[PDB]
């Protein structure tokens, strides 16, 4: 009944609908792009004082220059993960060079939608991944932020938030950004649009920030810079 | 007038000790000297006040007037000051001349009108026509229980006592912040765990009008008198002042609403969707608040259990820990326990034991004691009710699938 | 081993135990018990005989004068007249369940104030004709009228432009404002019917409706549609639309049509016959070879899947409403509307409530506003705070009262 | 080769089979791990001894590697296939990276293993939830645990199965650097705990120990009795 | 009908190939009935307008009305079931009675599902005068020679639940 591969009387997938709705469950998520580079910042949404906040890692790196936040069925998204890393180092061995972040993209972005049931593999894909991912990186064009739903759609765009609270923290977004914005103005203005869709007050242990830029590589910021941003902000 | 007619109950103050003892005799003896007293006044009373020129002729005249067996018919469209149609028991309009005892305003069209019986002529007004199956849904015994009977139940007694008992109790606490009062709380969880002992504990600190419905009874056998007697009881309800409605065993109409092909199965539909209609649609709603208890609330159509009709919906569970042994001291003080049956023990072991089964062990347990000729419990007459009241259970998982 | 119990066992024990004044407190009991019943019974239900208008206002005429109208004035019997034959001075009644006959026309009333089809007052003995009685008009048909204005305007309708906005191009322009619909000549749709989810407002803006409507708002009480004697639903709905054709701009609102209407069939004692006959007489009135005219029809319904086709067809009901659940701006706007009645504290984020309460109704949004300042109470401050609300969203919706997944339960993150 | 696809969304975003799965480890029995400063303790509460059974094959507590421990709570079966595969993955660690596992590489394995079962076509999710706790290179004390969902986390304490919510907020109120203090109030405070959910107490609880050095460690019945009176 | 609508067969759509076949057994019929026994067929006294919901039957009524000048009988289904035993009887009675009366002209029973449900009947038979009130129009109906012009066709949304005695030979036999 009903198969993962059928067509709704609109000419919709089923199950692409539902996994995009997944997503909202998932903890906020703000990506903001800027001449200067490009920065991230999360929501780690702690479920209980018990756990050990440094184990839930909301953004990741899959090469120096690239970057990842995450929203969804974290178990999924693991996967996600260790491809674009694979696919960034075949690139440099084979190509000796850096691949783009929209590259990395397009390859993250074809393993989504590559599912089935019938004559597929031994032990293929059958559902798609519930995650949606924002890349964000320095290439040779300059800052990058990629966006990836569980289409298989990746879009660049200039500033977005994913999770929960992606209706709002986008326009909250819309309202702040603007193309000439530098980074620590958007590293603020992301930590302002996370504190207040976030329920709990923020603080310095509940978030994950990170930033990439032409100089530097990726880089996830300390407990002590979290609390000096948070501090004016 | 809207007369908040009280349970007319309540003639025993309550003694305050239950061990039998001479300061339950010196209560109860001043129970019964005030209760003779009155009697005796108003005998004398009666007797007493020569008024003996009663019967204030005139209303003797009136009386007259309205010749004997007076017939009830139902008043219709007034035609002039000094005439108006009734309509009688067979539907025959006859057109009869309102005389003067009747006061012009209280006749309304399809207010139930007296007549005479050889000329038909609207002779009084009737504003008691309540429906004899309804009326018959009026506690007029307050049943004997109080908070403290039950125990164990703190947060799920405070809930209800905020939206039965608080509203019309200091009902300036809510106005302050302007919120209105839920109305409606629906008592649903597992058999024999409470649900109506909470329902007669609010009954008896009534200040209030309460009715007692069955969750059944409400169904009729001819095609609309299901969706009126619903309509009588809340019109009964709402014409009485403050008032709450228990509709207890609301399983019975509420099953989920379905495409359904018999005759029954949507007459109870209609009569469900007469009371959703009245509970929150197009009208108000006074201060009548409904109380609704329930086995399953999985099943109950979702409509009937909305965030706008029924609020608060209360979960009483299989009672815990502390909460059986205080049961346990509840249900077991008026018995003269031996000095090596205290109940610390019995709690504990099996995870399903209700209040229900608390109430069955403790007087299986007695009725074992009167086997041995004695009427001080033992530890043997309790654990030999374990054996005999909890049993035919149902069981779990097998062992070894997990721990 | 379980031996009976003897006689002299059973009197041994119930003359053993603690009892010093036990048994005179058995004694006095019962003498209570059997004196409560001496008291009421003394004191019993009087009073009660209500019906008398006090002979006091018109205690003058409280008197003789009633028996003069007593005598005189002999008391008529309904009946209608199906003929009178011109110049002959013989008609025919129908009386209305007794039977027909041939009447003759008393000589006080004259045959031209008499006519056909008007209700005539017959006498008993001889049924002759006297003093006409004026057309019927039905006591459950006429106490339908709103005859009121109910305290909801349009703007405590949250939640929902779209679906207001297209209730009003129905309900209240084309009756309000013929103009638009001339120019064009565009048909004003008639026939709204609004589905939604259990508890969305879809009563709420009928509701407003009627504070507006500035005509006649019958209210079909459903339940009243139906009886037990046959055709008695049909003629109630006759006797609707009868006199809906009797004013300017009528609308009728249907509530909870669900009871009335429903799939027909002849498997279950051949349907609800009667219901279906009411609905089957409903459905020719809004539709078929008899122009209805400037009557609008409102209903609602918590599931429309179960509604007779030939009543979900156009025509019959042409605009249809979903009422989805609120979005955030929705939401937002409901908890403001339900709000500004609350001692909440100034500083309360409502934007962030509303995400936290997803796939909500308004009636939720409701029982959260209340019962947040319910919390309140239970701390006996004043003015209710944020963490307040939060707590009764955690515990109102979402979570409501039932949250399985809890333990070692954090897998979306 | 049956390819059909067991576990696949549901409207509002969800995944049945998964939640199903959770369950199934809930009505397992209470299992609770505890790191503290130098010392890991796991402890279990048993259904029952049965007065035949041969405690010794019942056993709910292994050791995948010599600085590698976890307790489970859920399906046996599904538990014993899940700790073999696990085993050989750490000898085949050992052999290529020639050190010792790290508890969050092989949590990291073990939870892969799970994320690959539901996704996959033809099979049925892991009914079981696992406490692995462990001693780094470095030596600081490390706990883990996994749902069938694939997500793992690091803790400072949790417990699984029957009883488990009521006695994480024991443990979350009780919980403090104090009761870290020593090593027997480590133990007596998860002894507490279990008794929080366990009724009988002493007899129906088996409790293991992993110190930084020493191997695993099981606790003897005496020595279980003796921390349960000290607690009393 | 007094008011006598305005519909033409232009203002209709798609009824074409069963606006001929409604003609020729409202129209020609009754208005040229001499060629109908030029050869000695008669198009049977009856039509029944199955078809889904919605579909355009009674807009062919109205059309074969307005374009009659026969003095349209209109009835109703729900109309005919009456409160008083035998009081629909009297309806169905009357008319087709005033049909002979008043001769040429057509009727047409809408909704007809209502009043003739499948003979399902109740024990009791108290409330089987709906039953009674179908027989007796099909007895009107039987009694009808093609001599008399009063053609009466009807429309019914569930062709299913019409009892299966109403299309038996000479009552509402063709079908459109
Ligand atoms: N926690 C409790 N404390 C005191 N008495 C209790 C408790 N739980 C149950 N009982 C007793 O159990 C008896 C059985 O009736 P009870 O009112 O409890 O049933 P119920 O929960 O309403 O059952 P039902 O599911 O049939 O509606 C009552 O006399 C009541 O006093
Ligand atoms: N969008 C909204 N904005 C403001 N108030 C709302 C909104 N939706 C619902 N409400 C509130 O919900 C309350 C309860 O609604 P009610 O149950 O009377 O009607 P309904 O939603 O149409 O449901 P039903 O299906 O029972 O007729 C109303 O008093 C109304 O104020
Ligand atoms: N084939 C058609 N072409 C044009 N208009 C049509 C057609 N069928 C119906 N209509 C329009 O539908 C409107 C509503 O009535 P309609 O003719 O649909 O009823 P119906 O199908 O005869 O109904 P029912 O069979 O339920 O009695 C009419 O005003 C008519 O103009
Ligand atoms: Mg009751
Ligand atoms: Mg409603
Ligand atoms: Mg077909």
């Amino acid at each position: 009944d009903r198969g993962v591969n059928t067509f709704s009387p609109e000419g919709r997938l089923f199950q692409v609908e539902y996994a995009i709705e997944a997503i909202k469950l998932g903890s906020t998520a703000i990506g903001i792009q800027t001449s200067e580079g490009v920065c991230l910042a999360v929501e780690k949404r702690i479920t209980s004082p018990l756990m050990e906040p440094s184990s839930i890692e909301k953004i990741v790196e899959i090469d120096a220059h690239i970057g990842c936040a995450m929203s969804g069925l974290i178990a999924d998204a693991k996967t996600l993960i260790d491809k674009a890393r694979v696919e960034t180092q075949n690139h440099w061995f084979t190509y000796n060079e850096t691949m783009t972040v929209e590259s990395v993209t397009q390859a993250v972005s074809n393993l989504a939608l590559q599912f089935g049931e019938e004559d597929a593999d031994p032990g293929a894909m059958s559902r798609p991944f519930g995650v949606a991912l924002l890349f964000g990186g320095v290439d040779e064009k300059g800052p990058q932020l990629f966006h990836m739903d569980p289409s298989g759609t990746f879009v660049q765009c200039d500033a977005r938030a994913i999770g929960s609270a992606s209706e709002g923290a986008q326009s909250s977004l819309q309202e702040v950004y603007h193309k000439s914005m530098t980074l620590k103005e958007a590293i603020k203005s992301s930590l302002i649009i996370l504190k207040q869709v976030m329920e709990e007050k923020l603080n310095a242990t509940n978030i994950e920030l990170a930033t990439v830029q032409p100089g530097q590589n990726f880089h996830m910021f300390t407990k002590e810079e979290l609390e000096e941003v948070i501090k004016d902000i | 007038k809207k007369t908040k007619g009280p349970d007319a109950a309540s003639k025993l103050p309550l003694v305050t000790p239950h061990t039998q003892c001479r300061l339950k005799l010196l209560k109860l003896e001043r129970i019964k000297d005030y209760l003779l007293m009155e009697e005796e006044f108003i005998r004398n009373q009666e007797q007493m006040k020569p008024l003996e020129e009663k019967q204030e002729e005139e209303r003797s005249k009136v009386d007259d007037l309205r010749g004997t067996p007076m017939s009830v018919g139902t008043l219709e469209e007034i035609i002039d000051d000094n005439h108006a149609i009734v309509s009688t028991s067979v539907g025959s309009e006859h057109y009869v001349s309102i005389l003067s005892f009747v006061d012009k305003d209280l006749l309304e069209p399809g207010c139930s009108v007296l007549l005479n019986h050889k000329v038909h002529a609207v002779i009084g007004v009737l504003m008691d026509d309540t429906d004899p199956l309804v009326t018959v849904m009026k506690v007029e015994k307050a049943p004997q229980e109080t908070y403290a009977d039950i125990g164990g139940l703190d947060n799920q007694i405070q809930e209800i006592k905020e939206s039965v008992e608080l509203p019309l109790t200091h009902p300036e606490y809510y106005e302050e912040m302007g919120i209105k009062p839920p109305k409606g709380v629906i008592l649903y969880g597992p058999p024999g765990t409470g649900k109506t002992l909470l329902a007669k504990a609010v009954a008896n600190q009534t200040s209030a009008t309460f009715l007692r419905v069955v969750g059944s009874e409400l169904i009729q056998k001819y095609l609309g008198d299901g969706p009126k007697l619903v309509r009588e009881l809340f019109r009964v309800a709402e014409e009485h002042a403050p008032s709450i409605v228990f509709i207890d065993e609301i399983d019975a109409i509420g099953t989920k609403r379905y495409d359904s092909n018999s005759g029954g199965e949507r007459e109870i539909q209609r009569t469900m969707l007469e009371l959703l209609n009245q509970l929150d649609g197009f009208d108000s709603r006074g201060d009548v608040k409904v109380i609704m208890a329930t086995n399953r609330i999985e099943t109950l159509d979702p409509a009937l259990i909305r965030p706008g009709r029924i609020d608060r919906k209360i979960e009483f569970p299989l009672p815990d820990e502390k909460t059986k042994k205080r049961i346990f001291q509840i249900h077991t003080s008026r018995m003269t326990l031996a000095d090596d049956v205290t109940l610390d023990d019995l709690i504990m072991a099996k995870d399903d034991l209700s209040g229900a089964d608390i109430k069955a062990i403790c007087t299986e347990a007695g009725l074992m004691a009167l086997r041995e000729r004695r009427m001080k419990v033992t530890n043997e007459d309790f654990k030999k009710s374990k054996e005999n009241v909890l049993y035919k259970k149902q069981e779990g998982t097998p062992e070894g699938l997990y721990l | 081993p379980i031996r009976a119990l003897d006689e002299g066992d059973i009197a041994l024990l119930k003359t053993y135990g603690q009892s010093t004044y036990s048994r005179q407190i058995k004694q006095v009991e019962d003498d209570i018990q059997q004196l409560l019943k001496k008291i009421n019974e003394l004191t019993g239900i009087k009073e009660s005989d209500t019906g008398l208008a006090p002979p006091a206002l018109w205690d003058l005429a409280a008197d003789k004068q009633t028996l003069q109208s007593e005598q005189p004035l002999q008391v008529a019997r309904c009946t209608k007249i199906i003929n009178a034959d011109s110049e002959d001075p013989k008609y025919i009644i129908n009386v209305k369940q007794f039977a027909k006959f041939v009447v003759d026309l008393s000589d006080q009333v004259a045959p031209t104030d008499i006519e056909e089809g008007m209700r005539v007052g017959v006498d008993r003995n001889k049924y002759q004709i006297h003093i006409p009685l004026p057309p019927k008009i039905d006591p459950t048909v006429t106490m339908m009228q709103v005859e009121e204005k109910p305290d909801v305007t349009y703007s405590d309708v949250g939640g929902c432009k779209e679906q207001i906005e297209k209730l009003r191009e129905v309900v209240e322009t084309p009756l309000l404002h013929p103009e638009r619909f001339v120019n064009l000549g565009i048909e004003p749709p008639k026939g709204v019917l609004l589905f939604g989810p259990p508890g969305t407002g879809k009563t709420l803006c009928a509701r407003a409706v009627a504070n507006r409507t500035d005509a006649c708002f019958i209210r079909v009480i459903g339940s009243e549609l139906v009886q037990k004697y046959v055709g008695e639903g049909a003629r109630m709905v006759r006797e609707l639309f009868e006199m809906a054709r009797t004013k300017k701009a009528c609308l009728i609102f249907f509530d909870e049509i669900d009871a009335i209407g429903g799939a027909r069939f002849d498997d279950g004692a051949g349907g609800d016959n009667e219901v279906q006959r009411t609905m089957l007489e409903l459905i020719n009135q809004l539709d078929g070879f008899d122009p209805r005219g400037n009557i609008k029809v409102l209903m609602a319904t918590n599931r429309p899947d179960t509604l007779d086709p030939a009543l979900m067809r156009p025509g019959r009901l042409d605009r249809k409403i979903e009422f989805s659940l609120p979005d955030l701006e929705g939401r937002t706007h409901i908890f403001k509307i339900h709000a500004r009645s609350m001692s909440v504290e100034r500083d309360i984020r409502f934007e962030l409530l509303a995400r936290l309460c997803p796939n909500s109704t308004g009636a939720e949004i409701r029982s959260v506003c209340t019962e947040a300042g319910m919390f309140a109470i239970r701390a006996r401050r004043k003015i209710a705070t944020e963490k307040d609300f939060l707590e009764a969203v955690n515990k109102v919706i979402k979570s409501y009262a039932k949250f399985s997944a809890t333990p070692r339960y954090m897998t979306y993150n | 080769s049956y390819d059909r696809a067991i576990t696949v969304f549901s409207p509002d975003g969800h995944l049945f089979q998964v939640e199903y799965a959770q369950e199934a480890v809930k009505k397992g029995s209470t299992a609770v791990g505890v790191r503290g400063r130098d010392i890991v303790v796991l402890g279990v509460e048993k259904k029952s001894v049965a007065k035949l059974q041969d405690e010794r094959t019942v056993r709910k507590i292994c050791a995948l590697d010599d600085n590698v421990c976890m307790a489970f709570a859920g399906l046996t079966a599904d538990a014993r296939i899940v700790i073999n595969r696990a085993r050989v993955e750490c000898q085949s660690h050992r052999l290529t990276v020639e050190d010792p596992v790290t508890v969050e590489y092989i949590t990291r394995y073990i939870a892969s293993l799970k994320q690959r079962y539901t996704q996959s076509n033809g099979r049925r999710p892991f009914g079981i939830s696992a406490l692995i706790v462990g001693f780094d290179f470095d030596g600081t004390p490390r706990l883990y645990q996994t749902d069938p969902s694939g997500t793992y986390h690091a803790w400072k304490a949790n417990a699984i199965g029957r009883g488990a919510k009521s006695v994480r907020e024991f443990l979350e109120k009780n919980y403090t650097d104090e009761a870290i203090e020593t090593d027997d109030l480590t133990i007596k405070l998860v002894i507490k705990a279990l008794l929080e959910v366990v009724q009988s107490g002493g007899k129906n609880i088996e409790l293991a120990v992993m110190r930084r050095d020493q191997s695993l460690k099981i606790l003897n019945p005496e020595e279980i009795e003796k921390y349960v009176a000290e607690i009393e | 009908v007094d008011e006598r609508p305005t519909e033409q067969y232009s203002d209709i759509g798609g009824l074409d190939k069963q606006i001929q076949e409604l003609v020729e057994a409202i129209v020609l019929p009754m208005n040229h009935k001499e060629k109908f026994e030029n050869l000695g067929i008669q198009p049977p006294k009856g039509v029944l307008m199955y078809g889904p919901p919605g579909t355009g039957k009674t807009l062919l009524a109205r059309a074969c009305a307005a374009q009659t000048k026969a003095t349209f009988l209109k009835l109703a289904g729900p109309q005919l079931v009456q409160m008083f035993i035998g009081d629909g009887a009297k309806l169905v009675r009357d008319a087709f009675a005033l049909a002979k009366e008043k001769a040429p002209s057509i009727i047409f029973i809408d909704e007809l599902d209502a009043i003739g449900t499948k003979r399902f009947d109740s024990e009791k038979a108290g409330d089987r005068e709906v039953q009674r009130t179908m027989l007796e129009l099909l007895n009107q109906l039987d009694g009808f020679q093609p001599n008399t012009q009063v053609k009466v066709i009807a429309a019914t949304n569930r062709v299913d639940i019409l009892d299966p005695a109403l299309l038996r030979s000479g009552r509402l036999d063709r079908k459109i």
